[PDB]
């Protein structure tokens, strides 16, 4: 089959920039002065939406700020400016030759300012202490660049054996991010200690957020 | 309003076999090729199959052994089945309508996520998380609802029953000892809480089970 | 009249017709002014015979001229088929000889026989003249092939009228000249079958032998391209040596990618060796 | 072999030709016998040429056979063009008698004459009954065109026999055959003239002459239908008499009513006459 | 050109039922078995809005409700159930020969249950007066059928002169009519008289509404 | 969000020259056709043209000699001129695409009016009508904004900005010494009224008038 290769994996552009995703075929995929190639958008949690068919022609209903180029076996998909609501995976698909395939795909992710994570710690509920358990939730919602760092510290003690780490998606209306660590103990572990603390390091500054509790 | 919804089972069992139901709106199938794709992290997008109006099908030369799709256009309603599942189809599967005259798919569905694997359906365990006592009042709030234990994916999570939808920030699950842990964050105005009575929904059509559990001050 | 000698010269085909042509007509012209002054009879009659037999060089020639001629409006196609009806008339020429040759035998058999062979050398010689100049001839496929065949069967009469001549000579054989013209009728006949063959096939507008194998192959790659429902109507006929015409109809899904399944099928005969093809899609109802 | 003889007694053309056929055929055998019992050289040479010349209505009958066979896989247009080959056979078939009639006549005149008179009347009788019974010939145009004209030729060659018989009985003219032969010779070639014209016509696959005028405003009409951009690559041709075959491509609008213009391309070629069309429709890119 | 005749010109059908409408063709309008007819929607104060194409294909995303069927110079277009919405004018449009050409239109209204009207009265207003005329308005709002009389009475004197009225067409919620009926004259004229009613005459009830108003 | 908007004058001397400009979004210029529709009420619907993406253009028969129609594919907009513009050219035009493949039209624009005649434009007189006194109070209150003596047509009357777009009512305009009258009534609570502040809004397009008159009782 032909294979599609969708180069870079990631790119980062700043708002009402310009944006271009490359899409390489093995074998040329034209026929007759058409090329028999298309362009998807996929956003996080939603199925794919077509942007490009024919590798040139606009879909009815997408913005014009999208536009394709390319012929044989090069392909680019351009955007500009670049809106906030277009950080998605953007794929590239062939319809020239059974069965149809599609790219790798390129992730976008939007450049804009850094902001410090906001930070709520969550200590275990009721519930969950009566059921045998204790998780102590750390969110740390609204921050930009991704990179950063959690730790949590049992009265001054650190802990890395049963903290599991969820990150979201690239929000499409502010872009920026939100990371939750949950530590999950045992029910006498949770009850042989008081305090309770998560920091966050985050390359807007050099001190750490820390968020505390006892109990 | 052109839709399609797939219906099928969350979980299949290992060498079982897998049925979906596609239920298309807005446009008849007696002019229409329906597409069934699958998008898996593993492998991406995958192009399955089509089925024609007149009923002719062409399938992925990797599925012809194992894969059927049938419909009905008096109903609307388009058929995959798959023989022999094992762990590597464990994917979304979308049933996407034909771009008129062209080799792209204009509209998909939803589409259903399915796994393969021996371990049973688990209901979630829903539990509330409140700021630590008074501390930090300021004027936004956080709060928290815990989805544990739960097999398989997904779930639905819902604040006030969506009305509350601003500041919603759910995060993906994270599989720990064949289950799942999930987190759902909402900011809300310090002057509404407690004010004002916000409680977390969570939906698992695998276990058929909905929790509105109301986060209550400590 | 004066442009054409230039187009002539131009191509080697042509170049070498008209020399033939030329050398045969100036033999015949010699054979009747020598048989007009030595009062003979099967004199004039060889040099009727052989303007006769250049006939069939003019019209090799005059196709392979008229072949390289642009199409217009009324010939839309060009005058390529000129070549394929060079050589469906020169087997007609051999046809229309060999049996002729056939009758005089019969009749000479049936009659007391009461110079005539120093001329046949002569033919001969030129005979394989053009036997050494159209060496490769057995679109100018047909037109060579036939001159070639033409040329073939001077050189059989002049070998039988050779042997009769030199058996009634030196062993006094009366029964030689029958059996050798009915057996180089029958040799010119044998020789002539497999390029009428080839001619009536083109001009019944028959499918291309070269193509017909491949076919079915090509109508299941086409039947197997998404959103086609069947094939109809299809018909693939030569116009001249190796072009290829194809036309078929195609049947659809209502919603089918149309650009495509045409440049697919457009491909898929091209492959097959097909020049010119029309493809008319219809979409089906459901 | 029994089975065919029904199918040719069923059609009136193909049962006119048999017995014609069957008329020359016993007429050249009782020629034949004669010439050997009466050992006469004359009355076997004419009864050589009576077999090749019903060799041509043995062309036209098996054409007239053929050409109602269904179509196959090598044949995908079914057998219809044995008709023309039939014509343009018979039209060479009279080209290559009239020229050695006039090589005759000129021998007879290059040489002291020294029955094959009331054979020639019974001969001119047969061709009045080839007359009578094909009168309306001049798929089955171009074989009884080609019959008729065959039998003219014969009755042609008959009157010229017979006039130069009693002219130089009567008045002793020793010139009147080679000026006979002559004559009928060229009005041979004159009759053959338009069938060859309309035959090698259908043969070089060129525009049909009853279409060619109807062709521009058909392509006008087609040009003004919405959405179409051009016209390209449009051929016509004749298949058998008044079966014209068309192929064209069109470019057409990138969002063109494909299926609008197709059904208004086909009723517009079908008002003009033409059978069977392939239209093909390619979207310009812009 | 091809003509097109749509019958009924109205056509009368309650909620949940079936409504046919007509369109015929002076000419075949098909073409290698395709009709070329096509079907159009038209709201009040909104462009026409393409229903059905090529006569049997449902534009996409229109309701289901909405069938078509016919071939050569009859076709039908088959609304069932009808819904409140469906209120609006219908035609009928041939492409198969140059040019396009639409049918006459069919307008459907809607079958309910009667409505007595709502008679609100409007003496003109002080900038009318000092501008030098004097408009009185009455609105019958909310009624079914659409037949109803207005007539006007200064202090028990009945007015035909300067009365001139206003119909809406049928709502696409309530399936109701709204009838604007305006007497204009002159300052003097309005000052000359004191009691100004008007009274509406319906078929819901023999007694009419009557709104009145004194100065 | 395929749109398409037309800009042009609402009214036309006669004999004189239409011209409309047709800006689109949501497609291209170069891979669709255009068409131009006029519905009157004299003759309904009249297709006028279309323009295709090369730039060819088909007309009908009955305006061949007065009717041109160009496009620029740049800025994505279509020119429609008119000339010998008479009385029974007054109509809605509309510039439409065609539907990809078909004869017929998916997608409208709003459509301009076009009125000939030689009278000018005047712009229009707004009055407020609010119940006589305090009589029949009750809990639904109608008040009515009146649009006398404009021309030409139409006017976008609304209430509140458009917030209050429940029980509005508009009525035709008649057409009476050469100028028009128009009616609106809206129903509201008695309780928001004169509690809460309404207004009637008019915009007359032609003699670029906004009127925001607040009614007020008597």
């Amino acid at each position: 089959d032909i294979v599609l290769t969708q180069s870079p994996a990631s790119l980062a552009v700043s708002l009402r920039r310009r944006a271009t995703i490359s899409c390489r075929a093995s074998e040329s995929v034209d026929g007759y002065g058409h090329s028999f190639m298309h362009w998807y958008q996929q956003k996080s949690g939603q199925p794919p939406k077509l942007l490009i068919y024919r590798a040139s022609n606009l879909e009815s209903g997408v913005p014009a700020r999208f536009s394709g180029s390319g012929s044989r076996t090069d392909f680019t998909l351009t955007i500009d400016p670049v809106e906030a609501d277009d950080a998605a995976t953007y794929y590239c698909q062939q319809s020239n030759e059974d069965p149809y395939t599609f790219g790798s795909g390129t992730k976008l992710e939007i450049k804009r300012a850094d902001a410090a994570p906001t930070v709520s710690i969550f200590p275990p509920s009721s519930e969950q202490l009566t059921s045998g358990g204790a998780s102590v939730v750390c969110f740390l919602n609204n921050f930009y660049p991704k990179d950063i760092n959690v730790k949590w510290k049992i009265d001054g003690s650190e802990r890395q054996n049963g903290v599991l780490n969820s990150w979201t998606d690239q929000d499409s209306k502010d872009s920026t991010y939100s990371m939750s660590s949950t530590l999950t103990l045992t029910k006498d572990e949770y009850e042989r200690h008081n305090s309770y603390t998560c920091e966050a390091t985050h390359k807007t500054s050099t001190s750490p957020i820390v968020k505390s509790f006892n109990r | 309003e052109v839709q399609l919804q797939e219906s099928g089972p969350g979980l299949v069992a290992p060498s079982q076999s897998l049925s979906i139901t596609c239920t298309v709106s807005g446009f008849s199938l007696t002019n229409y090729a329906v597409h069934w794709v699958r998008q898996s992290p593993g492998k991406g997008l995958e192009w399955l199959g089509v089925i024609w109006s007149n009923g002719r099908t062409d399938y992925n030369a990797a599925f012809i052994s194992r894969l059927s799709i049938s419909k009905d256009n008096s109903k609307s309603q388009v058929f995959f089945k798959m023989n022999s599942l094992q762990a590597d189809d464990t994917a979304i599967y979308y049933c996407a309508r034909k771009l008129a005259y062209e080799g792209a798919m204009d509209y998909w569905g939803q589409g259903t996520s399915v796994t393969v694997s021996s371990a049973k359906t688990t209901p979630p365990s829903v539990y509330p998380l409140a700021p630590g006592s008074a501390a930090q009042t300021n004027s936004m709030v956080t709060l928290g609802c815990l989805v544990k234990g739960y097999f398989p994916e997904p779930v639905t999570v819902t604040w006030n029953s969506g009305s509350l939808s601003s500041g919603v920030h759910t995060f993906p699950a994270v599989l720990q000892s064949d289950l799942y842990t999930l987190s759902s964050s909402v900011t809300v105005p310090s002057s509404t809480w407690p004010s004002e009575t916000v409680t977390c929904n969570v939906a698992h059509p695998a276990s058929s089970t909905k929790v509105d559990k109301k986060i209550v001050p400590r | 009249i004066s442009g054409w000698f230039r187009s002539i010269l131009s191509d080697k085909t042509s170049r070498n017709l008209f020399f033939f042509l030329c050398l045969n007509l100036s033999f015949a012209f010699v054979e009747l002014l020598y048989g007009i002054w030595s009062n003979c009879l099967g004199l004039i009659s060889d040099s009727f015979h052989m303007f006769f037999d250049s006939t069939a060089i003019l019209a090799g020639l005059a196709a392979s001229v008229i072949s390289k001629w642009r199409d217009n409006d009324a010939f839309s196609y060009g005058y390529v088929r000129a070549e394929v009806l060079a050589g469906f008339v020169n087997g007609l020429f051999l046809i229309f000889t060999a049996f002729f040759i056939f009758s005089e035998g019969v009749e000479r058999a049936l009659a007391p026989p009461d110079r005539l062979l120093l001329v046949s050398i002569l033919g001969f010689v030129v005979n394989l003249i053009g036997i050494f100049v159209f060496k490769h001839g057995g679109p100018s496929r047909q037109i060579l092939q036939g001159v070639f065949l033409h040329i073939l069967a001077d050189t059989l009469g002049s070998i039988g009228v050779i042997a009769s001549a030199i058996m009634m000579q030196n062993f006094g054989l009366m029964i030689a000249d029958p059996i050798c013209s009915i057996l180089i009728a029958i040799l010119i006949v044998v020789s002539v079958i497999p390029l009428l063959r080839e001619s009536v096939g083109i001009l019944m507008q028959r499918t291309p032998p070269l193509l017909e194998n491949s076919l079915p192959q090509c109508y299941q790659r086409v039947q197997q391209l998404q959103g086609v429902y069947s094939l109809q109507e299809q018909h693939f006929w030569t116009l001249c040596s190796d072009v290829y015409v194809g036309t078929l109809k195609l049947i659809v899904a209502p919603d089918a990618d149309a650009r495509w399944i045409l440049s697919q099928t457009h491909n898929i005969f091209t492959q097959a060796g097909v020049r010119q093809l029309y493809v008319q899609i219809d979409f089906a109802a459901m």
